[PDB]
């Protein structure tokens, strides 16, 4: 038996980089 | 024009040093696209990273860090230059200024710095930005500034390869374990967005999430107001359950299961596929967690979703079912078939993905040979919805995997 980890894009992650205005 | 910013920005005369470093700062800070190549190779660095410097005239270190903190904003090559100019000391320097924006700006160039990848955050570390970043998390300190504290905090936990120093992870615990009861969206979302990226890292790093005693704060928030929230502590916990039986019955303690009834039935199919995608990491686990499932009552809304869902969610929700299967009592089988979980699953068996046919088939074999007995019943309802005429077919299947267990199957 065992467990898994996502396989899929979770393109909601918050910014890396941020450019001030 | 730049060379004329260039050439005045390093003068005498207080106030032509100020216009030229707000003119080169006003560049990079108005557009969609600003012109950070022509500003690296004008050679403009060197004078904003020696503006840093001025303790005499904290407008101009703002200025200079403003630019510096967008140049830093761009493609890797630009932000190492930025690092290459040795801005990185100077920075860390920023963060005792008695200026607040002076400091807050520090915080924000460190953080374009520290996001590049793990590397500069390793070196960023290295040099100490940790305490007196996470000194800065007071009851007192502005809420615009609280937040980019917290953005750089995120930065510091997102990346693998590697993690974070085990130090640092347990200097920033604390401090999440602060910030997680804190009122501000913005605030809260990075927060837990952090906890998300430690969880990730491995079953040690979950393992020093659930010691720093935050577990419980963060399985409520599944069913907190803001979506965005319930999402990253969604992401979270998931990522705790994929540990050890033991590390994920401290999740279930929390009565995590309560909140998955609004998560399976939500309008977004995001949100259902990541919810299936943890009661399948549940259902792997011992058969007292197996039955918590169950008396949960989510088995139905998972075999609807496993019947009518996006591909996505069928998918886990297929891997939730076979995972059943593997590790499950023959009462607790016996209460899938009750369930009407036969058509729906087998309805998966024509699929183009092949890994879900695999886990398709094992499921069906294994729920076959599990019923010692009522083995002849099992396999009526699987000739009545058409499973037969399926298992046939795949027999046809380029995967060897698949045909192989397709024959096994048929001739057991």
């Amino acid at each position: 038996r065992r467990k898994r980890k996502r396989e899929w894009d979770d393109d909601d992650d918050p910014p890396k980089k941020r450019r001030r205005l | 024009s730049l060379e004329a910013i260039v050439q005045n920005a390093s003068s005498d005369n207080q106030g032509i040093q100020l216009s030229a470093v707000q003119a080169a700062r006003k560049l990079l800070s108005s557009d969609r696209n600003p012109p950070i190549d022509d500003l690296i190779k004008s050679g403009i660095l060197p004078i904003l990273v020696h503006c840093l410097e001025r303790d005499d005239n904290p407008s101009l270190q703002f200025e200079a860090a403003w630019a510096l903190t967008n140049i830093a904003s761009g493609t890797s090559e630009q932000t190492q230059a930025v690092v290459q100019s040795n801005a990185v000391p100077l920075f860390l320097r920023l963060l005792h200024s008695p200026h607040q924006n002076v400091c807050e700006q520090a915080v924000w160039a460190l953080g374009n710095i520290i996001g590049d990848g793990p590397q500069c955050r390793d070196y960023v570390i290295s040099l100490g930005v940790v305490k007196p970043l996470l000194s800065f998390i007071s009851p007192s300190i502005p809420i615009t500034f609280l937040r980019n504290v917290t953005w750089v905090m995120v930065n510091l936990c997102r990346h693998k390869d590697p993690p974070p120093p085990m130090e640092t992870i347990q200097e920033i615990l604390p401090a999440l374990c602060v910030l997680i009861h804190h009122t501000d969206v913005n605030i809260l979302v990075d927060t837990v967005w952090a906890l998300s990226y430690l969880t990730d890292a491995g079953n040690e790093q979950i393992q020093m999430v659930i010691d720093s005693g935050i577990v419980p704060h963060l399985v409520p928030l599944l069913s907190h107001q803001e979506v965005k929230v319930q999402t990253a502590a969604l992401r979270a916990v998931g990522n705790i359950v994929t540990g050890t039986d033991e590390q994920t019955q401290v999740v279930l303690n929390c009565d995590a299961l309560s909140h998955f009834p609004a998560l399976l039935t939500h309008p977004k199919e995001k949100i259902n596929k990541e919810a299936v995608w943890f009661l399948s990491n549940i259902t792997a686990g011992n058969q007292q967690q197996v039955q918590a499932v169950i008396d949960a009552n989510l088995v139905p809304m998972i075999i609807h979703l496993l019947d009518k869902g996006d591909f996505g969610t069928q998918k886990e929700a297929a891997w939730a079912i076979s995972n059943l299967t593997i590790s499950g009592r023959k009462d607790q089988v016996a209460y899938l078939i009750q369930q009407n979980v036969i058509p729906p699953f087998c309805n998966l068996l024509t699929v183009k993905d092949a890994q879900v046919v695999q886990v398709v088939l094992d499921g069906l074999s294994n729920i076959l040979k599990m019923a010692e007995d009522e083995a002849e019943t099992i396999g009526n309802l699987i000739e009545e919805c058409g499973g037969l005429e399926k298992i046939e077919q795949l027999q046809n299947h380029e995967n060897e995997d698949i045909y192989k267990l397709a024959y096994e199957i048929i001739d057991q």
